[PDB]
RNA sequence: CACCGGCCCCGAAAAUGGAUGACGCUUAAGCCCAAUUAGUGAUUGCCCAUUAUUCCUUUGGUAAGGGCGAGAAAGUGUAGCCCUUCCGAUGUAGAUGUGGCCUGGAGGUUAGGACGAAGCUUAUGGCGUGAGCCUAAGAUGGACCGGCCUCUAGUGCAGAUCUUGGUUGGCGUAGCAAAGAUCUAACGGAGAUAUACUCAACAUGCAACGUUGGAUACUGGAGCGGGGAAGGAUUUCGUGCCAACGGCACUCGUA
RNA sequence: UCGAACCACCUAGUAGCUGGUUCACAUCGAAGUUUCCCUCAGGAUAGCUGGUGCUAGUAGAAGUAUUGUGCGGUAAAGCACUUUAAAUGUGCAAACAAACCGGCCUUAGCCAACUGCAAGGCCGGAAAGAAAAGAAUUAGAGGCACCAAGUGGGCCUUCUUCGGUAAGCGGAGCAGGCGAUGCGGAAUGAACCGC
RNA sequence: UGUUGGCGAUGGAAAUGGGGUGCCCCCACCCGUCUUGAAACACGGACCAAGGAGUCAAACAGACGCGCAAGGGAGGAGAUAUGCCAGUACUUCUCUCGUACUGAAAGGGAGAUGCAAUGCAUCUGUGGUGUGCACACGUCAAAUCCGUUUGAUUUGCCCAACACC
RNA sequence: CAGUGAGCGGCGAGCGAAGAGGGAACGAACUCGUUGCCGAAUCGGGUCUUACAAGGCCUUGAGUUGUGGCACGUGGUUGGUGCAGGAGUGGCGAAAUUCAAGAAAGCAAACCCGUUGCUGAAUACAAUCAUGGAGUAUUGAGCCAAAGAAGGUGUUAGCCCAUUGAGCCAUAAACCUGAGCGCCUCAUGAACUAAGCGAGUAGCACUGUUUGGGAAUGCAGUGUCAAGUUGGCAGGUAUUUGUCUGCCAAAGUUAAAUACAGAGUAGGAAGACCGAUAGCGAACAAGUAGCGUGAGCGAAAGUUUGAAAAGCACUUUGGAAAGAGAGUGAAAUAGAACCUGAAGUCGUGACAAAGACAAUGGAAGUACCUCCAUUUCAAC
RNA sequence: AACGUGUCGCGAUGGAUGACUUGGCUUCCUAUUUCGUUGAAGAACGCAGUAAAGUGCGAUAAGUGGUAUCAAUUGCAGACAUUC
RNA sequence: AAGCGUAAAAGCUUGCUUGAUUAACGAUUUCCAGUACGAAUCGAGACUGCGAAAGCAAGGCCAGCGAUCCUUUGCGAUGAACAAAUCAUACCAGAGGUGUCAGAAUAAUUACCACAGGGAUAAGGCUUGAUCCUUCGAUGUCGGCUCUUCCUAACCUAGCGGCUAAGGGUUGGAUUGUUCACCCACUGACAGGGAACGUGAGCUGGGUUUAGACCGUCGUGAGACAGGUUGGUUUUACCCUACUUAGCUGGAAAUUGCG
RNA sequence: UGAUGCAUCCAAGUGGUGUAUAUCGCAAACUGAUUUCUGCCCAGUGCUCUGUCAACGUGACGAGAUUCACCGACGCGCGGGUAAACGGCGGGCUCUCUUAAGGUAGCCAAAUGCCUCGUCUUCCAAUUAGAGACGCGCAUGAAUGGAUUAAUGAGAUUCCCUCUGUCCCGAGUUACUAUCUAGCGAAACGACAGUCAAGGGAACGGACUUGAAGGGCUAAGCGGGGAAAGAAGACCCUGUUGAGUUUGACUCCAGUCUGGCUCUGUGCGG
RNA sequence: GCGCGGUCCGCGCACCA
């Protein structure tokens, strides 16, 4: 006598279960620790083989795209040719001395370009050639309220700026 | 555990709690949510009012990242200040600064009584929140 | 003279032999009233319930009190911590509880076994309301396994025209009846002429088999004759053998 | 093997229909009725039942009386359907969040006005806490939630009855039973008598 | 709560309980099923062994156990003890459920008190009323080993909860 | 993200993704055509250099209806000759009791006393007489361990056997030693020497299918069929008109992280799984024997005697199968498919009664039996 | 009486239970890992002193050659060890 | 339609009118699950009608009606890179309909027939045809033949003056599948009934009731017909009891006690 | 139906069959020898001959998506023909109306007639049977063929002669069985059982109540009972279960016909 | 619902509450 339950939507009406007549469609994770062990062993072997070069190549710092992740930074794919030129490097030479290059990126503002040029210069200083984290802006220190800030409200400014675009045109 | 189930208590009783008159049969009312308009109408109408119909406009390609906008209240503002700066705070002098978008919030709402004056950086704010914080002694600064 | 009631009779006729339950009863053992040992004087003739009253024991409470020479644990539930007290107890479908019983395995703990483990047998008792547990004997067996606390599951059978294997009454029964049919002597063979004795012999070794000779029948040239195809594939031949098979039998066989 | 052959597979096709469903004690214990359904051999839904509780244990109690105060048109009666009208019924009330008796505050709510009426409060008083007249009684703790099962073929009897010639027949009202239950009696009997 | 006899002197004994078989008096319809109703002239039913039927996953809810709490918790992955070890020990960032809802949508977004009528001022605070554990202050009964209990009630604050605003 | 306050859907039952974020992987990138400048510098075939060289010499054979090149000191990946190490693979390679006792059993109440005391000398037994396996067990001493690891051996083994460490030996070609090292040959990097970007294509109309894709997500058929950087395609609601942002289709190659849902070769490690009606149909001469004209269907069946065949010589009755003795063995009650050996059913001996109330069943006694238990015996 | 019934001791028929297990099922890993006209997978017929099936092999037929090892193989026969 | 109600009216005539409008998602009754729909009751606001006035009126009291989705009309945000004009969509209120009226888009036949079930349901008892109690994992169906038994409301036979009496009897043939009926003949007489409408592991198989086929009427048709016609497998006892004959043998405490 | 054909297979093509053919042929239907006939009806439904609308195309409005108008073939509609096409042949001298016409020649209680065992004759002692006649024929009738017919028939019916154990009414005999022995040896079925009368009861008891019988063990028979066995009632009903067949059921698909475009070029005219 | 013809009647055409 169905009482007061939710209305179910369990979505299991195809032949996913393997039986005497069906092959099934399932995926289990019983090899998870074995595969983790294998991956670690491979990484250790590769580091040993490529010694003394670092195992992971150098990458830039980028900003995350949308308005939800505006304030975060991560590693990118490669350095842009503008940054390489500003650091005084050839792309084809950088690829050999261990720097990742990406000719699709754009460099639309000067701050990100400055950050990446600094990364390149630090690496070039620390590199030795054999013969043949991400950075966040600093927090603001305590201060005091000004006369204008006490006097006027920001809600009216926000609302008028919104109304301009909302009813413009 | 199988030793705690009802079927272990029922060994020796023939019908297993289903009766001799109306037996236990396969699907005596249909399969799934069948019959919500005919023979399960009382159940549907009294427990789930509003299941059937249409309402409102459409939105073909919804993305939630442009719609992100969490909120926080004035009486809750003290979760975002450390203990030492809260003790050091006092109206009329040097106040702590709170960065909402770095702490994970977008709009400041104005419920309650503010427990410490401060300077708040927010993307949005409401009328009452702005007025109340100005009276308390802090200020709010719009950011992007 | 008329009517109008009590009892009895007539009105009142069926299919197997039969029903106040049966026998029987008439100074009732029948019908309607009325008593309780009889005009003698206070009070209840007597028989039978899973009911009533009372006594003993169990179990559960919306339980109620007390305590903390062998004995006492601050306690839901036990072999209940101990003592007293009061009330209830049936039940189909159904719900719930249980320091409730049982089976295969895992983590711990404590133990047993060649001076005999598991399994199996029982007029072997003891314990428990019960599911069950434990001991005894084996004139059984020959290598493994018990208790307790947790964990886990392919975990408990009388019935599904249930599934697989074995057994069983019917039962030494129904039958083994188309195609006419064999008899005799001598050889062969373990298949006999097989005895406790008396005793000539019969009345105490029956029945059945092969080969040869003789006798009597059948098929009757669209044949139980002599050759071939399809199908079969060593059934062909000689010497042996006779466990099984030749629905009886064989010393014989397409075995 | 034929009103559509045989073989393997989809296929363990689906079945509101038939059959089966494995241990013991203990505490409780039903329903065959309501509304909606291409519904009538089935569901959902309320009632009946179990478990879990929450809360200030006698509280806002009652399948029963008494007193006071309302409702009614059946039996009987009558007539050239109807005044007259029962017995059994049925609603409400019977002092502790109630009600009573004189200050004060607030409101336009009413009235030509108010210190009049209406409404919500504060303050103070009385109190056989309900006497006497047949003048209640209780194996008399009130209220509030959550989760879920079975059931949804009934049948008999007492009174009341409609249809049917009638019926161990069909359809209803009130209550009690059997179903689900033995035990003691009627020689025997689901339901009679006692329990 | 004592008293008087019988049997019993260590046996192949005596006694008391179990167990087995026969007999007498009394009682007693054949199981499982569906059904209002079965002992039924209603279906299944010759015997024994072994097998034989509410299970696994996933979404939600209620009750109960445990950890933390305006916060709770991953997952995937990594790092090094670690190179017996498919375990255990450790972890940045993030993600998810919650602390805020409402509207078709553009969008907006919740404290109290006092004074006034996007107003002003204070901030140790239940928005108010009714019914309301425990605690505190009084008063009265019953019982008493006289020390106190068991009850009732008055007032203050009323926690949880419910009703009206 | 997300069973989604997207969306599709008799808007019902139901179905159902993408961007962002934390990660795995990552030395990841290149080649034609077109444009410009060259123009046989190219390919095949003979022949010579150790050579079917990316080398020289020669060839009309192919190719101008366009092969090939270039741009906005080092090379072990040119070829020929030599000779090193490492990894991988295969062989070899470790300790310590067959220690003592033939009751070879106990007790001394957590530990110590205790490396010490005291307990029988046994024969019991078997419904007059004879008869009755193997020490990995027990008990006491003692050793090995960088090895206690699980298998074998007549009973339960660190010491009886095998296995395992360090460490040695041998190893055509391939792999690693940034380039392994030489020589000859051949290539080559550093110093001197103007226009352009892939036509029956994209699009559009009709029809069909597919998608969450909704005035059309992808595709197919037919009709129609472009533009030229000023251009074209995409920006999830159709049309016309202005802006803005991203990218440049109609040619090609490409490791790793991922699958192995009824594969296979060589080699391994396991399991809270099944235990011979179970687990694969198959623990066995199992896809076998058998069945069907055929496609196909498809079993049952542990050789599990014993430690070892020591597998019953010999006597004797019988035609033989066999029986009765004797013997092996701890056991024949282990005698050949032979461990244990249940229920059901049957034979036999003894006993109890009684079948004119089918049997079974309940309650209470009694007669007879009892390989059962408990109690008592001279004081209760 | 006989037949039938019941209980106990011994014996048959039958092949359960227990103990055992070179088998199955499931899960992981490693790599110089992937057949054929240079005739494969499958199908047939043969080969031992004795030889039906199975296993191995192909008229060089229960195997020839090479390496390693070291004294067997066995139902019965038969016949270089410094490794023929 | 019917009931209730109504006399300076709620009826009749007459004068003016459009309260049959709008009504902030107010509350409630009936059905009831205390859900909706339909209908109805008490109200607040606007703008009005009639009346001198108090007042009365948001139809004709009480039956006369309809969800989601879709279409369409009236009123007053969106098309996600931006802007304009079309177009499409949205919120709110109506209309187009589901009469199976809480709302699928729906013609026949099977005698060639099938499956899962049902004595919940049709083709001995009760009442007098009715009913639906048993049986649908089956109780073999009309007539005749054969054979036994029982009843009486007496046809013959037998006694009385219409009564007694159930002892013994109650025939054979033509037509028809018949039971029944009718006819011919004999007789003393040619009575009526029960036994699962006695009697199919006793028979027969003419009728009825499968598949083949012909006709008439009916149907567009496939096909139908309590209308006619012709042809159309009748299985098993060896068990227990009953009955008929045929044998052996115990036993009076009906097996024992000496009772 | 004259091969550019008619009928027709196949998923398809330079594919296939009647067709190795050619109207005395090939394909598709109905009736069923001969003899004698074959009546009336074209309203319905078929089959056949002679305004309305799809795509396409054209014009107009519009910034455009659009919108409007015109054109547009078969077919349908109208009008003819056709019954050895499917089929029909009444009702109230007439006249009418139904809807077109109203049963002609024949035949009949028939294998077709309800009433019905029709009425008359014949056949028998007696005939619901048979034959011959008669027709207001429920509901006969003309290639849905009507009437008649010698010969033929394992067709369906009636009577006669002969003959007989079919019967009155049974008796005797034979072979093989059954019956007894030697050898060999099943099955079906199987809750437990198994003497009756009456009662009540799921209304027809072996088991219950109250009576009345019944010593045990056997051999041959028999068909009263065991509501005896056989097979998940095939009749009837139910289920939101099937399948075969039909059509003027709902929704569709091949096949055939028709229009447009395409294949698709060159010259002379209107 | 739409084109026709003579408010109706005839045609030929369309069908998601
Ligand atoms: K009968
Ligand atoms: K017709
Ligand atoms: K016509
Ligand atoms: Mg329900
Ligand atoms: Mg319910
Ligand atoms: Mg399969
Ligand atoms: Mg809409
Ligand atoms: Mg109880
Ligand atoms: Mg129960
Ligand atoms: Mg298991
Ligand atoms: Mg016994
Ligand atoms: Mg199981
Ligand atoms: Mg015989
Ligand atoms: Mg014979
Ligand atoms: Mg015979
Ligand atoms: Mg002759
Ligand atoms: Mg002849
Ligand atoms: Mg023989
Ligand atoms: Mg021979
Ligand atoms: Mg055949
Ligand atoms: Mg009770
Ligand atoms: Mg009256
Ligand atoms: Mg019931
Ligand atoms: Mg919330
Ligand atoms: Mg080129
Ligand atoms: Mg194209
Ligand atoms: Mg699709
Ligand atoms: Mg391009
Ligand atoms: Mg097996
Ligand atoms: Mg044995
Ligand atoms: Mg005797
Ligand atoms: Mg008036
Ligand atoms: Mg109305
Ligand atoms: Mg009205
Ligand atoms: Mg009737
Ligand atoms: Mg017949
Ligand atoms: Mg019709
Ligand atoms: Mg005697
Ligand atoms: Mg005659
Ligand atoms: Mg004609
Ligand atoms: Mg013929
Ligand atoms: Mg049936
Ligand atoms: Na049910
Ligand atoms: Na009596
Ligand atoms: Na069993
Ligand atoms: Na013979
Ligand atoms: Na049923
Ligand atoms: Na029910
Ligand atoms: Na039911
Ligand atoms: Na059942
Ligand atoms: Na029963
Ligand atoms: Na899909
Ligand atoms: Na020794
Ligand atoms: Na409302
Ligand atoms: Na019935
Ligand atoms: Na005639
Ligand atoms: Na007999």
């Amino acid at each position: 006598p169905k009482g007061n339950n939710a209305i179910p939507h369990v979505h299991q009406k195809k032949h996913w279960n393997p039986c005497s007549s069906q092959k099934g469609n399932v995926k289990v994770f019983l090899n998870q620790p074995a595969q983790k062990h294998r991956r670690r062993r491979l990484r250790l072997l590769k580091a040993k083989k490529v010694f003394p070069r670092p195992l992971k190549a150098l990458r830039p710092q980028v900003n995350c795209p949308t308005v939800r992740h505006n304030m975060k930074r991560r590693l990118g794919r490669g350095f842009s040719p503008a940054e390489l030129k500003a650091a005084g490097l050839n792309p084809q030479y950088a690829a050999t001395i261990g720097i990742r290059v990406d000719s699709r990126r754009k460099n639309k503002s000067e701050e990100g370009m400055n950050v990446n040029v600094q990364r390149l210069k630090t690496y070039m200083s620390k590199l030795v050639l054999f013969p043949m984290a991400v950075v966040y802006p600093s927090a603001e220190a305590p201060r005091a309220v000004s006369a204008e800030e006490k006097s006027m409200c920001v809600y009216a400014f926000l609302k008028k700026n919104h109304s301009a675009v909302r009813f413009f045109g | 555990p199988t030793r705690f189930k009802k079927c272990r208590h029922q060994r020796g009783s023939t019908f297993c709690g289903y009766g001799r008159v109306g037996k236990h049969r396969k699907h005596e009312s249909g399969r799934g949510n069948a019959g919500g308009m005919h023979h399960h109408r009382i159940n549907f109408d009294k427990y789930h009012p509003g299941y059937f119909g249409k309402l409102g406009m459409d939105h073909y390609h919804r993305k939630k990242n442009p719609m992100w906008k969490p909120t926080i209240n004035l009486n809750n503002l003290s979760r975002l200040i450390a203990a030492e700066e809260a003790a050091k705070a006092a109206k009329g002098g040097t106040l702590p600064v709170v960065d909402l978008q770095s702490s994970g919030y977008a709009k400041l709402l104005g419920n309650g009584h503010i427990q410490v004056p401060c300077i708040v950086k927010a993307r949005y704010v409401s009328k009452l929140a702005d007025k109340k914080i100005r009276k308390a002694g802090g200020a709010v600064v719009l950011q992007a």
